[PDB]
């Protein structure tokens, strides 16, 4: 029932080491704020308020640190422990966990004291602050399938065909079997309905000789952006990574990477916002996406 | 923190003395000697060629007004100095010390434009190739500060020189800044021991190199995450135009005493009397920037050749320069020739300088154009 | 624009019916949506250990018709297993799969209109350390609009509408009525009632307009700790008529169930 | 934008497919087959009435019209929608439990 | 709640008096999310609003 | 909140060309097109004509250095355009967009001044007539800019043109203020549709014009109450000189090796040598403010005419500016020629800009004198 | 007749002549017009719908089914201000006009 | 020395916000300043004089000093150069001092 | 990176060897020892199914 708070080291990596910040030997209590700012750059003109650009602001968290070591050794050695394991990453993940929600925040270290005002066996009460990287994200695996419909035959596919007003038949084992689906490709796109950070997947490309990568149309169906590339050598997979801080366009023959930034059509790389609408693949018989949602408040 | 080498003034008075026997006992120019210091280097914003702005450091040791520092990082730079040859050239900043506040920060210029500093230039020197400017900035035996040669490909500076504004005498750092702006190359100033086993010296060149001997335009991409700052060139700093004025002094009134003509740069990179112009103005750039030139006829009465004229304008709009943080994804380099897609927009030009702070390190790209001709 | 599938194709190109199609016209003939199943033993599941043989069991899983002919599902000791059909048309030559699993994780996935793996539960088997001990199939909803029956058996129950009102009738009587399809009325008598003759309208307020009967009601009540009674009248207009004896200052409670029906033969 | 329909027990579906109004009016919404337009056998129209005719398409010739949405308009838009009714006729039913919104009439 | 302001460009406060029914377009400015729970971990924040028409 | 029109830049390479059909099918230049936007102007300080300063705002659009933004007021200006054509002119405000920050916010340079950008003026062309500088300045063929045509009183440009300082070739920038200080008008930049019937297109006019075809000096009182800035000229500035020191190139040495000769302006304007000067000094002006000049002789050896010498000085003294609040009691506008009363001292000079705020609306006011001369 | 401060407003307006151009203009205390919002259609317009709002303006003619952006056909020249004074607005080439106005209360 | 003021530090990676989302720079360690509470135990106003007076010029005889920080977990060091020290008469039992002394970081 | 390994009572190091793995799969790694290939007699594999002979 009560809200469930863990510091992990690697969220989703097989090295992550995780701290109970609500059940373990060192707790977080208090945060500062969980909720933010906003600004439209409202100018008033005699009252007449005149918009601007609308911008979000995630404040810094800050927590009350308390630990539950029986001596002052386990204190001393939890204190380290846990604030040294925030150290030694480029960044920390929150998990923020209640009735209705699972959520996460990239965090990075702002400031931690370390005191002696000790209560009984020289138990730890300080203050952690931290910048925010990511706040609230949670992850969405999808697969994507570039499948085709099989062909019409008359006298095998359903379809009412022949003299009118048309007709199909059972044959045994002939019969009548399904030609394909209307909308079959509806199996190799993403249908963007919310608010993403960013995305990362694994490209499997279809014909040598010819680029390959992803593109995004918006609600009018209109391409806006795409990532494409045109490789010397064909790769057995393309991994993408549009995360601002780990962005990565990388291509694999083997166990070989080769960076394929430099071979990108910068020109259909508009934007990395993306917009409701959808995403189709190009030159793909298959990709899997990892993406990392957003909301701004939870 | 950076190291940094701080050095006696190279003082050509001193070191332009052909007195030091060589090995195989010809005379040769007498070398630098080794540092005087080696001090360590806080706080600073350190660019590489001083395109734009100077350089400020506080050092661990006092400097003087005078001294030179040479300051260290633990990084390369690509470059061909020859068609076969290609190195990793340890990225240096060169700079004489031009002032020294009580709590030991200096202001640094530049080794190359403290160089030459006050040499001016009558428009005499202009009449050929941009090489005999080049060669006429760079003299110990007038400059400033000391030298031992400059390296580039002749091509580079194998072109017809523009003229001084106005037709007059004009300073060095203009000409220098004119001249670097038509090639689209920024000098590197470079310490090193002298290559060849034969000489022990230890040397300071001037160089326009970049990492291919014939440079490649790199197409690009940065993005609003690198921190992009976006400027235009104000009018004073005007670096490219893409239409001229033209006066031709009159033998007879001996002055601009006849009307200017008029000549345009297309976007193919053809010049034109813009008299003749017939077409519907899609193939002409979208803004025009004009200069006014001023030209004496020769012994024979004749006006500038369009050749002549055609050097000074070319396929060019206003000069937009972006500044941005290095990214892992293409690092580029000073002197790179390139495309940039910034924010949906091409926009072609080149890496005039970069700089290096304890958390940045940044490139200033400017948009001059020119790509019909540049090389 | 119109896509026609139940349609002469003149050139057998037209109108090819789609998988997807057939399913949603399934769907739509039947009631049914992503969150239910058709299913059907046409012999019973065998059980062996911790296992379940569907020995010949059809199933019809988002307007997908599958058969499922000899197919073993293994099952978790000592624990309730909901077994699920899953759909994953991306595998072609296997689009379908089962599974038993720890909770109901039926996904409502629009397999006929998007991605995704249509996951829907159609058994619970529950198992000792050593074999099923019972098996509940998962119910099977009809969702519809408007029905035209002759005859219906109901063997579970049959919820219907229920609107509630409390009238301070006056002179200190209370209605509680509570009416159910629009038509059947409990009165429910409270309060204690003074200061009233008989055949007067009593002091307060009307019955609303969605409880006044056809015609006129009359609701017999009783006097709490007394052999006494009272009627009164609900009238069409939605007055109320007193017509128990007449009652002086002192308040005697008033109790009792009265029925009646708002609506006649129509 | 997608809604698929039976009518006269024949599927289709309506993807995009924009019906023109008339404007302050209710507007029946009608789906037409005309098995005789071997191409394009049904088509959607904007009614005054509900001019839904029963016609038997699957015995017999004709164009049978069917009412399946009612759309009232204001001078510039649509003010209100109303589906029209999905019968059910049936004859026996044998149910476990059944939950009604509106009144079973007995 | 929040979520609801967010999704909109802006959102209108209504403010009904006896003399009076009123509105201004506002643009949330910040809000507020801490633990400091009363009984049933019922919520006391601090709303902002910038005025756009007041 | 203002209102303002946004436009591609006026590319005179894409507007300088006569294939437009007119309603008769003769070929005119081609019309400007409608705004690419209509947004609104808040923060801002908007200067008429762009005297000293440049203007700022923040426009609710985006827009990108080389746009043309045209700021309306909802207000009218009276001028006399022909000796008996008076009108109510809307107040509109041009400018060409010089720089955009990461807000939005723009600087913004008067289309006049931002049109003659980079155009120099060799000391030949000032020979004549103040019109024949004007003409040479505003051409589609030569400028930045797009223009077509310049609208004022012919005789306020009929004039002896001064010359450049030090007799050399000039920027056009400084050859145009010069010029305007003499003869008390700055320009306005101006878009209208083109008056007859016969003529659809939407063009932009450069004006010299006021109130009055011939102008009638108006004079008025500033009062304290009008938050009154007062300041002087720096010397750089000095746009007014009572007395010259005039150098003449002797022959024989092709230089100005010959003693200088002066020249005094004295109250009434009288311009003589003042080697000559007679009177008890209560004639001459209060202050002397000298300047130098430089000519060469004709080709019979003469040196400057005084009248050429004459139009160079004018009876003033140190030029003070008075910015001041407008006053609903008596109106002032650009290119007014006032005296002016502030504080118990007399001010006769022209109303040269004017600034918009949200809270305010200023003149600025130049003590250029030349009471007896100027028209 | 404008007696009061205002935000905004929307407008229907119902053009009668062709060619000549349609809209609304505003004439201060004095009678002087100052500012006005008008449009010159090759064809008359069934009605002309014009939002003012600086947030969200709009500026759409109607014929039959057929919606046009009236932008491109503005004048330019007259609309002037969006800051409506004291003073009274009237008609050009209009045979009714139908407005909902935003009207500004500082202080309730 | 007693209640160190904080043995703690701060950290930066001069991330900057589009639109919520924090875009990583450099990351770089800041040591704050080490302030204690000064005591001298001397059983009289001679000795505890003279315990401020040797401390502190110990402290200034030197470039740097060296804390040790020994606990059963760790025995680490801190090379520190004295910020600040207070002298001052609020005489507790025998005319014991009860100081500030602040340190800045060197090595730490 | 650094992983020792007796299979068969044969001795050998796996010093940054890099095994590519199927996705969406369980992979069974496998030493391979063919000792016919005398130059490179173990090899790694990523396997459906633990195939261990």
């Amino acid at each position: 029932g009560v809200r469930q708070y863990k510091i992990h080291t690697n969220l989703d990596g097989t090295d992550d080491k995780v701290w109970d910040v609500t059940n373990g030997k060192v707790r977080f209590y208090q945060p500062s704020n969980l909720g933010l700012q906003s600004t439209n750059n409202i100018w008033q003109s005699n009252g007449i308020g005149v918009m601007g650009t609308r911008s979000i602001t995630q404040p810094q968290i800050e927590f009350k640190l308390e630990t539950f070591g029986e001596s002052l050794e386990e204190n001393y050695q939890l204190m380290k422990d846990f604030v040294n394991d925030i150290l030694s990453k480029k960044f920390v993940t929150l998990e923020y966990q209640t009735e209705i929600f699972q959520v996460y925040a990239d965090l990075a270290l702002a400031d931690v004291t370390k005191t002696e005002g000790y209560g009984k066996n020289g138990t730890f009460s300080e203050k952690i602050t931290f910048d925010i990287i990511t706040k609230w994200y949670t992850y969405e695996n999808l697969t994507f399938d570039k499948i085709q419909n099989g062909k019409v035959i008359a006298g095998m596919s359903k379809i009412y065909g022949g003299t009118a007003p048309g007709n199909y038949k059972y044959i045994k084992g002939t019969s009548y079997t399904y030609y394909g689906e209307s909308d079959i490709d509806r199996l190799s796109r993403w249908d963007i309905k919310e608010e993403i950070f960013s995305f990362m997947g694994i490209l499997y490309p279809k014909l040598p000789k010819t680029p390959a990568g992803v593109r995004f149309l918006d609600d009018i169906g209109n391409e806006y952006t795409a990532i494409v590339f045109k490789t010397e050598q064909v790769q057995d997979y393309i991994l993408i990574n549009t995360d601002v801080n780990d962005e990565t366009y990388q291509g694999w023959k083997g166990t070989t990477a080769l960076n394929l930034f430099p071979v990108m059509d910068f020109e259909r790389y508009r934007t990395r916002i993306i917009e409701k609408g959808q995403m189709e693949l190009i030159n793909l018989s298959k990709a899997e996406f990892k993406i990392k949602r957003k909301a701004d408040f939870v | 923190m950076l190291e940094a080498n701080v050095y006696d003034n190279f003082n050509p008075n001193y070191y332009n003395i052909s007195d030091f026997s060589m090995p195989n006992g010809k005379k040769e120019k007498r070398g630098l000697p080794i540092p005087k210091a080696r001090c360590q280097v806080i706080n600073y914003e350190l660019w590489e060629t001083g395109y734009l702005y100077t350089s400020s450091a506080t050092l661990t040791v006092s400097v003087e007004v005078g001294d030179i520092v040479q300051i260290l990082f633990p990084e390369v730079v690509p470059i061909e100095e020859a068609l076969g040859k290609k190195k990793k050239l340890n990225l240096d900043m060169v700079y004489l010390v031009t002032d020294v506040d009580e709590s030991n920060k200096a202001t640094l210029k530049n080794y190359f434009w403290a160089m030459i500093e006050s040499l001016d230039v009558p428009n005499a020197i202009t009449k050929t190739t941009n090489f005999a400017i080049i060669d006429y900035l760079i003299d110990p035996n007038k400059n400033n500060l000391m030298s031992y040669g400059y390296f580039f490909n002749s091509s580079i500076f194998a072109g017809k020189a523009t003229i001084n504004r106005k037709a007059e005498t004009s300073s060095a750092h203009d000409v220098a800044k004119r001249i670097f702006s038509k090639v689209q190359f920024q000098p590197t100033t470079t310490i090193q021991h002298a290559p060849s086993e034969t000489d022990p010296r230890n040397l300071l060149f001037i160089n326009f190199a970049s990492r291919n001997w014939n440079r490649k335009r790199i197409t690009t991409r940065v993005d609003i995450k690198q921190s992009v700052t976006m400027d235009t060139e104000t009018i004073v700093e005007r670096s490219a135009y893409n239409f001229a004025v033209v006066f031709v002094k009159n033998k007879a009134t001996d002055d601009y005493t006849d009307p200017p003509k008029m000549y345009i740069a297309k976007n193919n990179g053809d010049v034109i009397d813009y008299s003749t112009y017939h077409g519907d103005g899609t193939d002409l750039p979208d803004v025009r920037t004009a200069k006014t030139l001023f030209y004496d006829r020769d012994d024979h009465g004749n006006p500038p050749e369009l050749s002549t004229i055609k050097v000074e304008i070319s396929p060019s709009t206003i000069v937009t320069r972006l500044i941005f943080n290095q990214n892992e994804l293409l690092p580029l380099y000073v002197n790179d020739l390139v495309d940039i897609w910034y924010e949906g927009k091409l926009y072609s030009g080149y890496i005039a300088d970069r700089v290096k702070t304890e958390f940045n390190d940044r490139l200033i790209f400017v948009e001059s154009g020119d790509k019909p001709n540049v090389i | 624009t119109i896509k026609n599938f139940t349609f002469f194709s003149p050139n057998s190109t037209e109108f090819p019916v789609g998988s997807n199609n057939d399913g949603k016209l399934y769907m739509m003939l039947t009631g049914m949506d992503y969150r239910t199943i058709r299913r059907k033993d046409w012999s019973s599941p065998l059980n062996t250990a911790l296992n379940v043989q569907y020995t010949n069991t059809s199933i019809i899983a988002g307007g997908r018709y599958f058969e499922l002919l000899n197919e073993t599902v293994a099952l978790k000791g000592d624990s309730v297993n909901y077994i699920h059909a899953n759909i994953d048309l991306t595998q072609t030559a296997n689009p379908v799969s089962l599974s038993a699993e720890t909770a109901n994780n039926s996904n409502g996935v629009d397999i006929n209109n998007g991605s995704g793996v249509l996951k829907v539960c159609f058994d619970i088997v529950t198992t000792s350390g050593t074999g099923v001990t019972s098996t509940k199939p998962i119910v099977q909803t009809s969702t519809l609009d408007s029905i035209s029956v002759n005859d219906m058996t109901v063997s579970g129950s049959i919820d219907v509408p229920v609107q509630t009102l409390t009238v301070e009738a006056g002179n200190g009587l209370q209605l509680q009525l509570t009416k159910k399809n629009n038509d059947l009325v409990i009165v429910r008598f409270f309060g204690s009632v003074s200061n009233i003759q008989k055949g007067w309208n009593m002091s307060g307020t009307w019955v609303d307009r969605p409880f006044r009967p056809a015609a006129v009601q009359s609701l017999v009540g009783h006097f709490a700790g007394r052999d006494t009674s009272f009627h009164i009248d609900i009238n069409p207009n939605g007055s109320i008529t007193w017509w128990g004896a007449n009652i002086d200052k002192t308040p005697i409670a008033t109790r009792g169930n009265g029925s009646y029906f708002i609506k006649s033969a129509w």
